[PDB]
RNA sequence: UUUACUUUGAAAAAAUUAGAGUGUUCAAAGCAGGCGGCUCGAAUAUAUUAGCAUGGAAUAAUAGAAUAGG
RNA sequence: UCUGGUUGAUCCUGCCAGUUCAUAUGCUUGUCUCAAAGAUUAAGCCAUGCAUGUCUAAGUAUAAGCAAUUUAUACAGUGAAACUGCGAAUGGCUCAUUAAAUCAGUUAUCGUUUAUUUGAUAGUUCCUUUACUACAUGGUAUAACUGUGGUAAUUCUAGAGCUAAUACAUGCUAAUCUCGACCCUUUGGAAGAGAUGUAUUUAUUAGAAAUGUCUUCGGACUCUUUGAUGAUUCAUAAUAACUUUUCGAAUCGCAUGGCCUUGUGCUGGCGAUGGUUCAUUCAAAUUUCUGCCCUAUCAACUUUCGAUGGUAGGAUAGUGGCCUACCAUGGUUUCAACGGGUAACGGGGAAUAAGGGUUCGAUUCCGGAGAGGGAGCCUGAGAAACGGCUACCA
């Protein structure tokens, strides 16, 4: 956890070292909303995670999206790839066509390529990454 | 551009307002105030399209900066003041009081009120939320703050607001079995009673509305205006009743 | 349009510089002060290599 | 989860109402009458039921005269696809329900709406949803058939005066082809 | 000269993208200020709107936290002893947030003493590294604020896990 | 079970297009109010795709602690 | 697309001949209504004139201005000049650049700034030099103006002398509220125990079987005690300090009412302009999803000099590789990435067509971008402004 110059912690969160009440540190966590529930692993997790939905300083809002996961091969990151058939009216036909989509993934989500991900909308976490998964399956 | 944009093409100009394609380049456009842009009537085109009193907007400045104009009980000089829905203009030397209410076309209506209806409006409740010193506070579709509201009162609710002193009289929750005014989309002007409220958390709700006729509609629940309860309005409506 | 010839390159120099620096960039691929301050042809030379290549023969 | 075990509040709802003025009355019940009729519009089968049998049981407590209203009701909130179906099963078990509690003559000011409901689902489009072999469903209340039995408890409470509206679409049918 | 715009880097497939308009003033940004311990020197800036914004060229004094004891008190600042970002920092003794520096002891051990009457007695038990600090004379805190936006140099005293890491990476 | 597909409803500025009324002297146009309650008057419509809400039994993909074992 | 030929007479396949829009131009051109004005891919260059200024009773007049007057005793009517304030960031024009960019529909700000409009909103009593301006502080000050001058020349200005403010810079003046013994039993009196703004920065904290008894039959006896969102470290409140630290009216017009212990005493009306925070409105900046013409004889591209992501910092109004330091090696691509062409601003729209389609859209509305070509800035709420400024090229 603390693998990083600078120390790891959730802000504004305060575990006094004098009245030792509990051995846990204090740690804080909310629900995203919309029925996704908080995976167990969140909160009794001991991961540090700013871009958490559930506990990070992130909210979800906007629209909520589905994926098939085609690349975890960098950190708390995921590329999903979303498929979609476009309409040419000129031949009545339709033809494939697929967008990938760069997702945060908090570490209290497991991945494998090629699960399928809920993910919902937060503000811009980095250059591209606009999104954070908030349901595995 | 570079900030904020002073003029309006006619052609640009809201529908509802009824102007001459022809008659000019350009049209009111209506200053910031109680109400939005495209869902207000500047004063000047009331006076002039609408009750003919003054005959070009030289002749609305002359009438404005005589005092005798009031909206909502004060005296408004400016020619584009953006007067709004509910709101009540009063001319005394004409002996007039008007509410400004839609008709079925989706038109603000000359609608004459009653002295004792002019000492009051409806204002559907927009925010509601504690400000400083922990001083509860609702919002209104006017932008009116009013302090120490009923605990009741929540969003969407109608409180009515006494002109004289800008306080709440009584108010209305929103309910089934209410009555409604449609203050958008294609169903603006239309007066019914609610039926459900479908909810969508995280999108729009809507709002299942039923006219006396027992015609069935469907709309955002932001358009929804609730004016009292069923067969007993608050306010005096205008002809038509909102049906059709 | 990018780089079409234009009327009057000259006066345009700045404008030129910059379309410069752009094909070098996007092409790169092939080939692998402060002004507000208070003080301020090839036929030819082929037939003499055959002719001259001729005499020595 | 709970949504089956809330549904009775609504028969509770009606009855301290019922105690209250006369123009509370009129102010609350239709309030309490109207939600009733929306939880109708859920696909859960079982939560169907609950709401059928609460409103059956507020159907006693009120009176024949509410039944134009709360048909009204179901009418709008009813229209389309299995909705209909909907709403021919309710009417019945509401009908039946109010059996005993419905006097001579009573049915007389719902008769018009409760024959177009019969009509349509009998001749109708719903009647031929109903004996469409395509039509694949578990839903009960399309594969069941109550326009018959709610036929006869019309007639048996129709005064012989209004009965000529039950006849009317008979004789229209019959003028079609058949 | 600086700007914050995203139109001049490459587009996410690797494309390079063209001038699509001039620079404007509202995706601006500013030279950074790179504060230094010193008497104290502070400059206004004008941002958007009428707001203004503190740079702290130079600062000598703050306001640190006793989280603990829940007290603030001004305190000297010595120096940078470390900063997670860069050394070059540490070694230049510039000012920013994050930055590990070390404190003038006084004023929290003369409150200590006035408070709890030491130099009860298990309310005054302290932890074990602070006390040593406190023999030391100075205190490692951690800067809270950000000298050049606000032109204040706060922070809090380390304490428990995260002085036990800074003391592991010092 | 989910998706595709299809129905319906919001949304998709005005101007432009189609349409209704109106003796601009006719027309191209412009235009919404008349009589002393009259049940008088634009009734209006229009947009392939994408997003939102909704009814669907077929079709095409997708699923099962399916008719399992002792 | 049709018509007539090619045979002694037909069918089929061929050949021959005739069969609106755009540009350029020729001739003619009386009356009514109405209406437009691009083009050398030359977004090439421009003489001259004009196109942005602005004053109410209500910021500042001893103009050596005018006119007045009961002929003036601080001023007072009107008012050049100048200071101050606001606007000049709107409008108008053009289509060069620009190919997931702009734009269209659809989203988010729980990711930020917002002059103005509209609605709310700020008694902090006291706290030693009281050695005390609040019946009201300074030049820490100047313009216009007077006078002496420089330059061929410009909306160039120097030295000296004056004088104001809603300019600039300072700075003050017996309150209210909790309980309440004791009397008295209400329209109660109150000995006394207590409490006391905002703004900035940081740390911490909060924000979740009384089914009885009596009573006059009413009522009283004990208890409750934040709100919102799908969702927050939200709204809000509290503690301890912090600050080159703010704000909390030294402003203006009209009028002269009410109390008296008769004082130029005390009090007092209707307005203007300001001012802290919040909400609203007019906006702005970013932002989710889907949708662009030709090219594969462009198959690999991005990554050394940020490309994809992580941690921290800086910068910003704010998110974010936007930038920096250290880390990993990622990201796009035959479902066409990347590169190239475009006589490519995008759309609403226009034409044609029976329908599918094809073409046009600089051009009356919306959005973008530019002001000969690059670059950077001052002021301001708002500009990377060009009828603002500074440099370089022509
Ligand atoms: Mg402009
Ligand atoms: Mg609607
Ligand atoms: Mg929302
Ligand atoms: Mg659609
Ligand atoms: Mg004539
Ligand atoms: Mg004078
Ligand atoms: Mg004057
Ligand atoms: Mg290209
Ligand atoms: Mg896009
Ligand atoms: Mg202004
Ligand atoms: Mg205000
Ligand atoms: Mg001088
Ligand atoms: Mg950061
Ligand atoms: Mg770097
Ligand atoms: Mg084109
Ligand atoms: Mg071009
Ligand atoms: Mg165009
Ligand atoms: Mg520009
Ligand atoms: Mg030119
Ligand atoms: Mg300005
Ligand atoms: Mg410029
Ligand atoms: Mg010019
Ligand atoms: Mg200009």
């Amino acid at each position: 956890v603390q693998s990083e110059r600078a120390f790891q912690k959730q802000p504004h969160i305060f575990n006094n070292p004098k009245v030792k009440t509990s051995k846990r540190t204090k740690r804080w966590y909310k629900n995203a909303g919309l029925g996704f529930k908080t995976p167990k692993t969140a909160i009794e997790g001991s991961y540090i995670d700013k871009k958490c939905p559930f506990t990070g300083l992130v909210s979800i809002r906007g629209k909520i999206l589905t994926g098939t996961v085609v690349s975890t091969k960098m950190h708390r990151t995921i590329v999903i790839r979303r498929a979609y058939l476009h309409y040419i009216p000129k031949y009545n036909r339709y033809e494939k066509r697929h967008k990938n989509v760069p997702v945060h993934v908090s570490p209290a989500f497991r991945v494998q390529v090629g699960d399928i991900v809920t993910v919902g909308q937060c503000r811009p976490i980095s250059k591209t990454v606009r999104f954070n998964v908030v349901k595995v399956s | 551009a570079r900030g904020p944009k002073k003029h309006l093409k006619r052609l640009a100009a809201p529908h509802h307002w009824l102007l001459d394609k022809l008659s000019g380049c350009y049209a009111p456009r209506p200053s910031a105030g109680p109400h939005k842009l495209r869902e207000s009537l500047p004063l000047i085109v009331f006076l002039r399209n609408r009750l003919k009193y003054a005959l070009n907007g030289r002749e609305v400045k002359a009438i404005l900066m005589q005092r005798h104009v009031k909206v909502d009980g004060k005296v408004r000089t400016d020619t584009t003041y953006p007067a709004g829905f509910m709101d009540v203009i009063t001319l005394d030397a004409t002996n007039e009081n008007f509410r400004l209410v839609y008709d079925v076309k989706g038109r603000f209506a000359v609608h004459r009120i009653t002295d004792e209806e002019a000492s009051y409006k409806l204002g559907k409740v927009k925010k509601v939320q504690l400000g400083k010193k922990g001083v509860p506070y609702v919002v209104t579709h006017d932008g009116r703050t009013i302090r120490y509201p009923d605990p009741n009162i929540k969003v969407n609710d109608t409180v009515k607001i006494d002109l004289a002193s800008g306080k709440i009289t009584d108010f209305i929750k929103f309910d089934a079995g209410k009555l409604v005014y449609v203050t958008g989309g294609r169903n603006l002007g239309r007066i019914g009673t609610i039926v459900h409220k479908e909810r969508h958390d995280g999108g729009f709700d809507l709002v299942h509305i039923k006219d006396s006729l027992d015609n069935t509609f469907v709309t955002r629940l932001n358009n929804v205006f609730v004016i009292g309860e069923q067969g007993k309005p608050y306010i005096s409506l205008p002809k038509g009743k909102g049906i059709k | 349009g990018t780089y079409r010839k234009r009327f009057n390159e000259k006066a345009r120099s700045g404008h030129m510089a910059k379309l410069k620096e752009l094909k070098r960039i996007r092409n790169k691929q092939f080939t692998r002060p402060n002004a507000n301050a208070e003080i301020l042809s090839r036929l030819k030379k082929k037939r003499l290599d055959k002719f001259i290549e001729h005499q020595l023969k | 989860e709970t949504i089956i075990e809330r549904m009775p509040i609504a028969e509770a709802l009606v009855n301290i109402v019922l105690g209250l003025t006369n123009d509370d009355i009129t102010n609350f019940l239709p309030s309490i009458l109207t939600n009733i009729c929306q939880v109708l519009r859920s696909k859960s089968e079982e939560l169907r039921d609950a709401v059928r049998v609460t409103l059956g049981k507020i159907s006693i407590i009120l009176g024949a005269e509410y039944l134009v209203f709360v048909i009204k009701e179901l009418m709008a909130t009813l229209k389309r696809g299995s909705q209909i179906h909907v709403l021919s099963y309710t009417v019945h078990y509401i009908l039946k329900s109010m059996h005993g509690v419905l006097k001579h003559s009573d049915l007389d000011t719902s008769s018009s709406m409760i024959v177009k409901i019969i009509m349509e689902n009998i001749f109708g489009f719903a009647g031929e949803e109903k004996d469409s072999e395509n039509y694949h469903t578990k839903v009960k209340e399309i594969k069941s058939n109550k326009s018959y039995d709610a036929g006869e408890i019309l007639a048996s409470n129709i005064s012989l005066t209004e009965f000529g509206t039950l006849l009317s679409p008979v004789k229209a049918l019959l003028m079609v082809r058949i | 000269g600086i700007s914050r715009d995203s139109r001049h880097k490459r587009s996410a497939t690797g494309a390079k993208r063209a001038q699509f308009r001039k620079k404007r003033k509202f995706e601006l940004g500013r030279q950074p200020a790179n504060t230094k311990i010193g008497a104290k020197r502070i400059h206004s800036v004008r941002t958007r709107g009428g707001n203004k914004k503190y740079r702290a060229l130079r600062i000598e004094t703050g306001n640190f936290s006793w989280a603990s004891e829940g007290i603030s008190k001004k305190t000297r600042i010595a120096g940078v002893v470390y900063h997670p970002s860069n050394n070059e920092l540490v070694r230049t003794n510039t000012l920013t947030k994050a930055a590990i520096v070390q404190i003038d002891a006084t004023p929290f051990r003369q409150w200590f003493e006035a408070h709890y009457g030491q130099t009860r007695a298990a309310s005054a038990k302290i932890e074990s590294s602070v006390e040593s600090q406190f023999s030391a004379g100075r205190l490692y805190a951690c800067i809270s604020s950000r000298p050049g936006q606000s032109g204040r140099c706060d922070g809090y005293i380390l304490e428990g896990e995260e002085l036990a890491f800074y003391l592991r990476r010092l």
